[PDB]
């Protein structure tokens, strides 16, 4: 049997440092999407920041970067300061969830 | 202030559900204005609803809203697993949380 679900592409960088207002992309490529539709969460307080196309948080610093049709799932993280690092999640929607944990790390 | 400044009404009321039954949960906010309401699961870090959208594929999840005050998520057919936390979630800046607990019987 093969569910035929979404499978993500390990093969990216999983743990980012950059100095403190330098920009930060976090890269989650999604292969096999279907239906299903993927999230960016922050998992110290479960603050959703996107899903799918849309930006939920209001916090303009964060923005995903996905070109119609691709796998990838930029977070892009514009002028970050040292209360952002933490540990941020690439979820799917499906049933239980797929998730793949990121760590960011702002150095002043 | 800020014209548009969002609240919650009324912390959400615990939940106790049999199983096969239904139960909802139910966030209650104030002055809404153009920002969204989300449901997530606390236990599983799992986004459940936004708005009048249901994000998990899990069929047995429907959002509903009144007014755009309250908004109550259903489950449907109880499973012992649907026991735990759930959150509802504001996008205000900084966002604005509170969670209540579903128990399973
Ligand atoms: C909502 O419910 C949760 C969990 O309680 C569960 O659901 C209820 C509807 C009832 O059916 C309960 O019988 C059922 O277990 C409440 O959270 C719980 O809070 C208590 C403390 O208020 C925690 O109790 C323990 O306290 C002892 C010391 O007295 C410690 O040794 C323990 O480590 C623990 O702290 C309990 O763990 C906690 N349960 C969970 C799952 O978090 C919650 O307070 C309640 N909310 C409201 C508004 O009623
Ligand atoms: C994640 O990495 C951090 C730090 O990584 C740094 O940058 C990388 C590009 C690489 O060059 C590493 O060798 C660098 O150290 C690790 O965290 C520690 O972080 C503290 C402050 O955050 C720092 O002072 C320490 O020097 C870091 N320790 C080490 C050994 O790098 C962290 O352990 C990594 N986490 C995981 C899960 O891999």
């Amino acid at each position: 049997a093969d569910p035929l679900l979404p499978y993500f592409d390990f093969d990216v960088p999983r743990n980012l440092t950059v100095t403190v207002g330098q920009t930060g992309f976090l890269h989650c490529r999604v292969e096999r999407l279907g239906d299903k539709d993927v999230s960016w969460i922050r998992k110290r307080d479960l603050h959703i920041l996107t899903a799918g196309g849309t930006t939920y948080t209001s916090d303009q610093r964060f923005q995903v970067l996905r070109p119609d049709g691709s796998a990838n799932w930029t977070l892009q993280i514009k002028y970050p300061q040292p209360r952002d690092s933490g540990v941020y999640e690439c979820q799917i929607n499906t049933e239980p969830k797929m998730s793949l944990s990121y760590t960011f790390n702002v150095v002043e | 202030s800020r014209i548009v400044d969002p609240k919650f009404s009324s912390p959400i009321v615990n939940m106790t559900a049999p199983v096969g039954r239904d139960a909802f949960l139910t966030c209650v906010v104030q002055d809404l204005g153009p920002y969204k309401v989300a449901w997530l699961r606390v236990d599983t870090q799992t986004i459940l609803t936004i708005q009048n959208h249901v994000i998990t594929k899990n069929q047995r999840i429907g959002i509903a809203n009144s007014e755009h005050k309250t908004w109550t998520m259903r489950i449907k057919d109880i499973k012992e697993s649907d026991k735990g936390w759930y959150m509802c979630q504001i996008n205000t800046d900084p966002m604005k949380s509170q969670m209540g607990y579903l128990d399973v019987v």
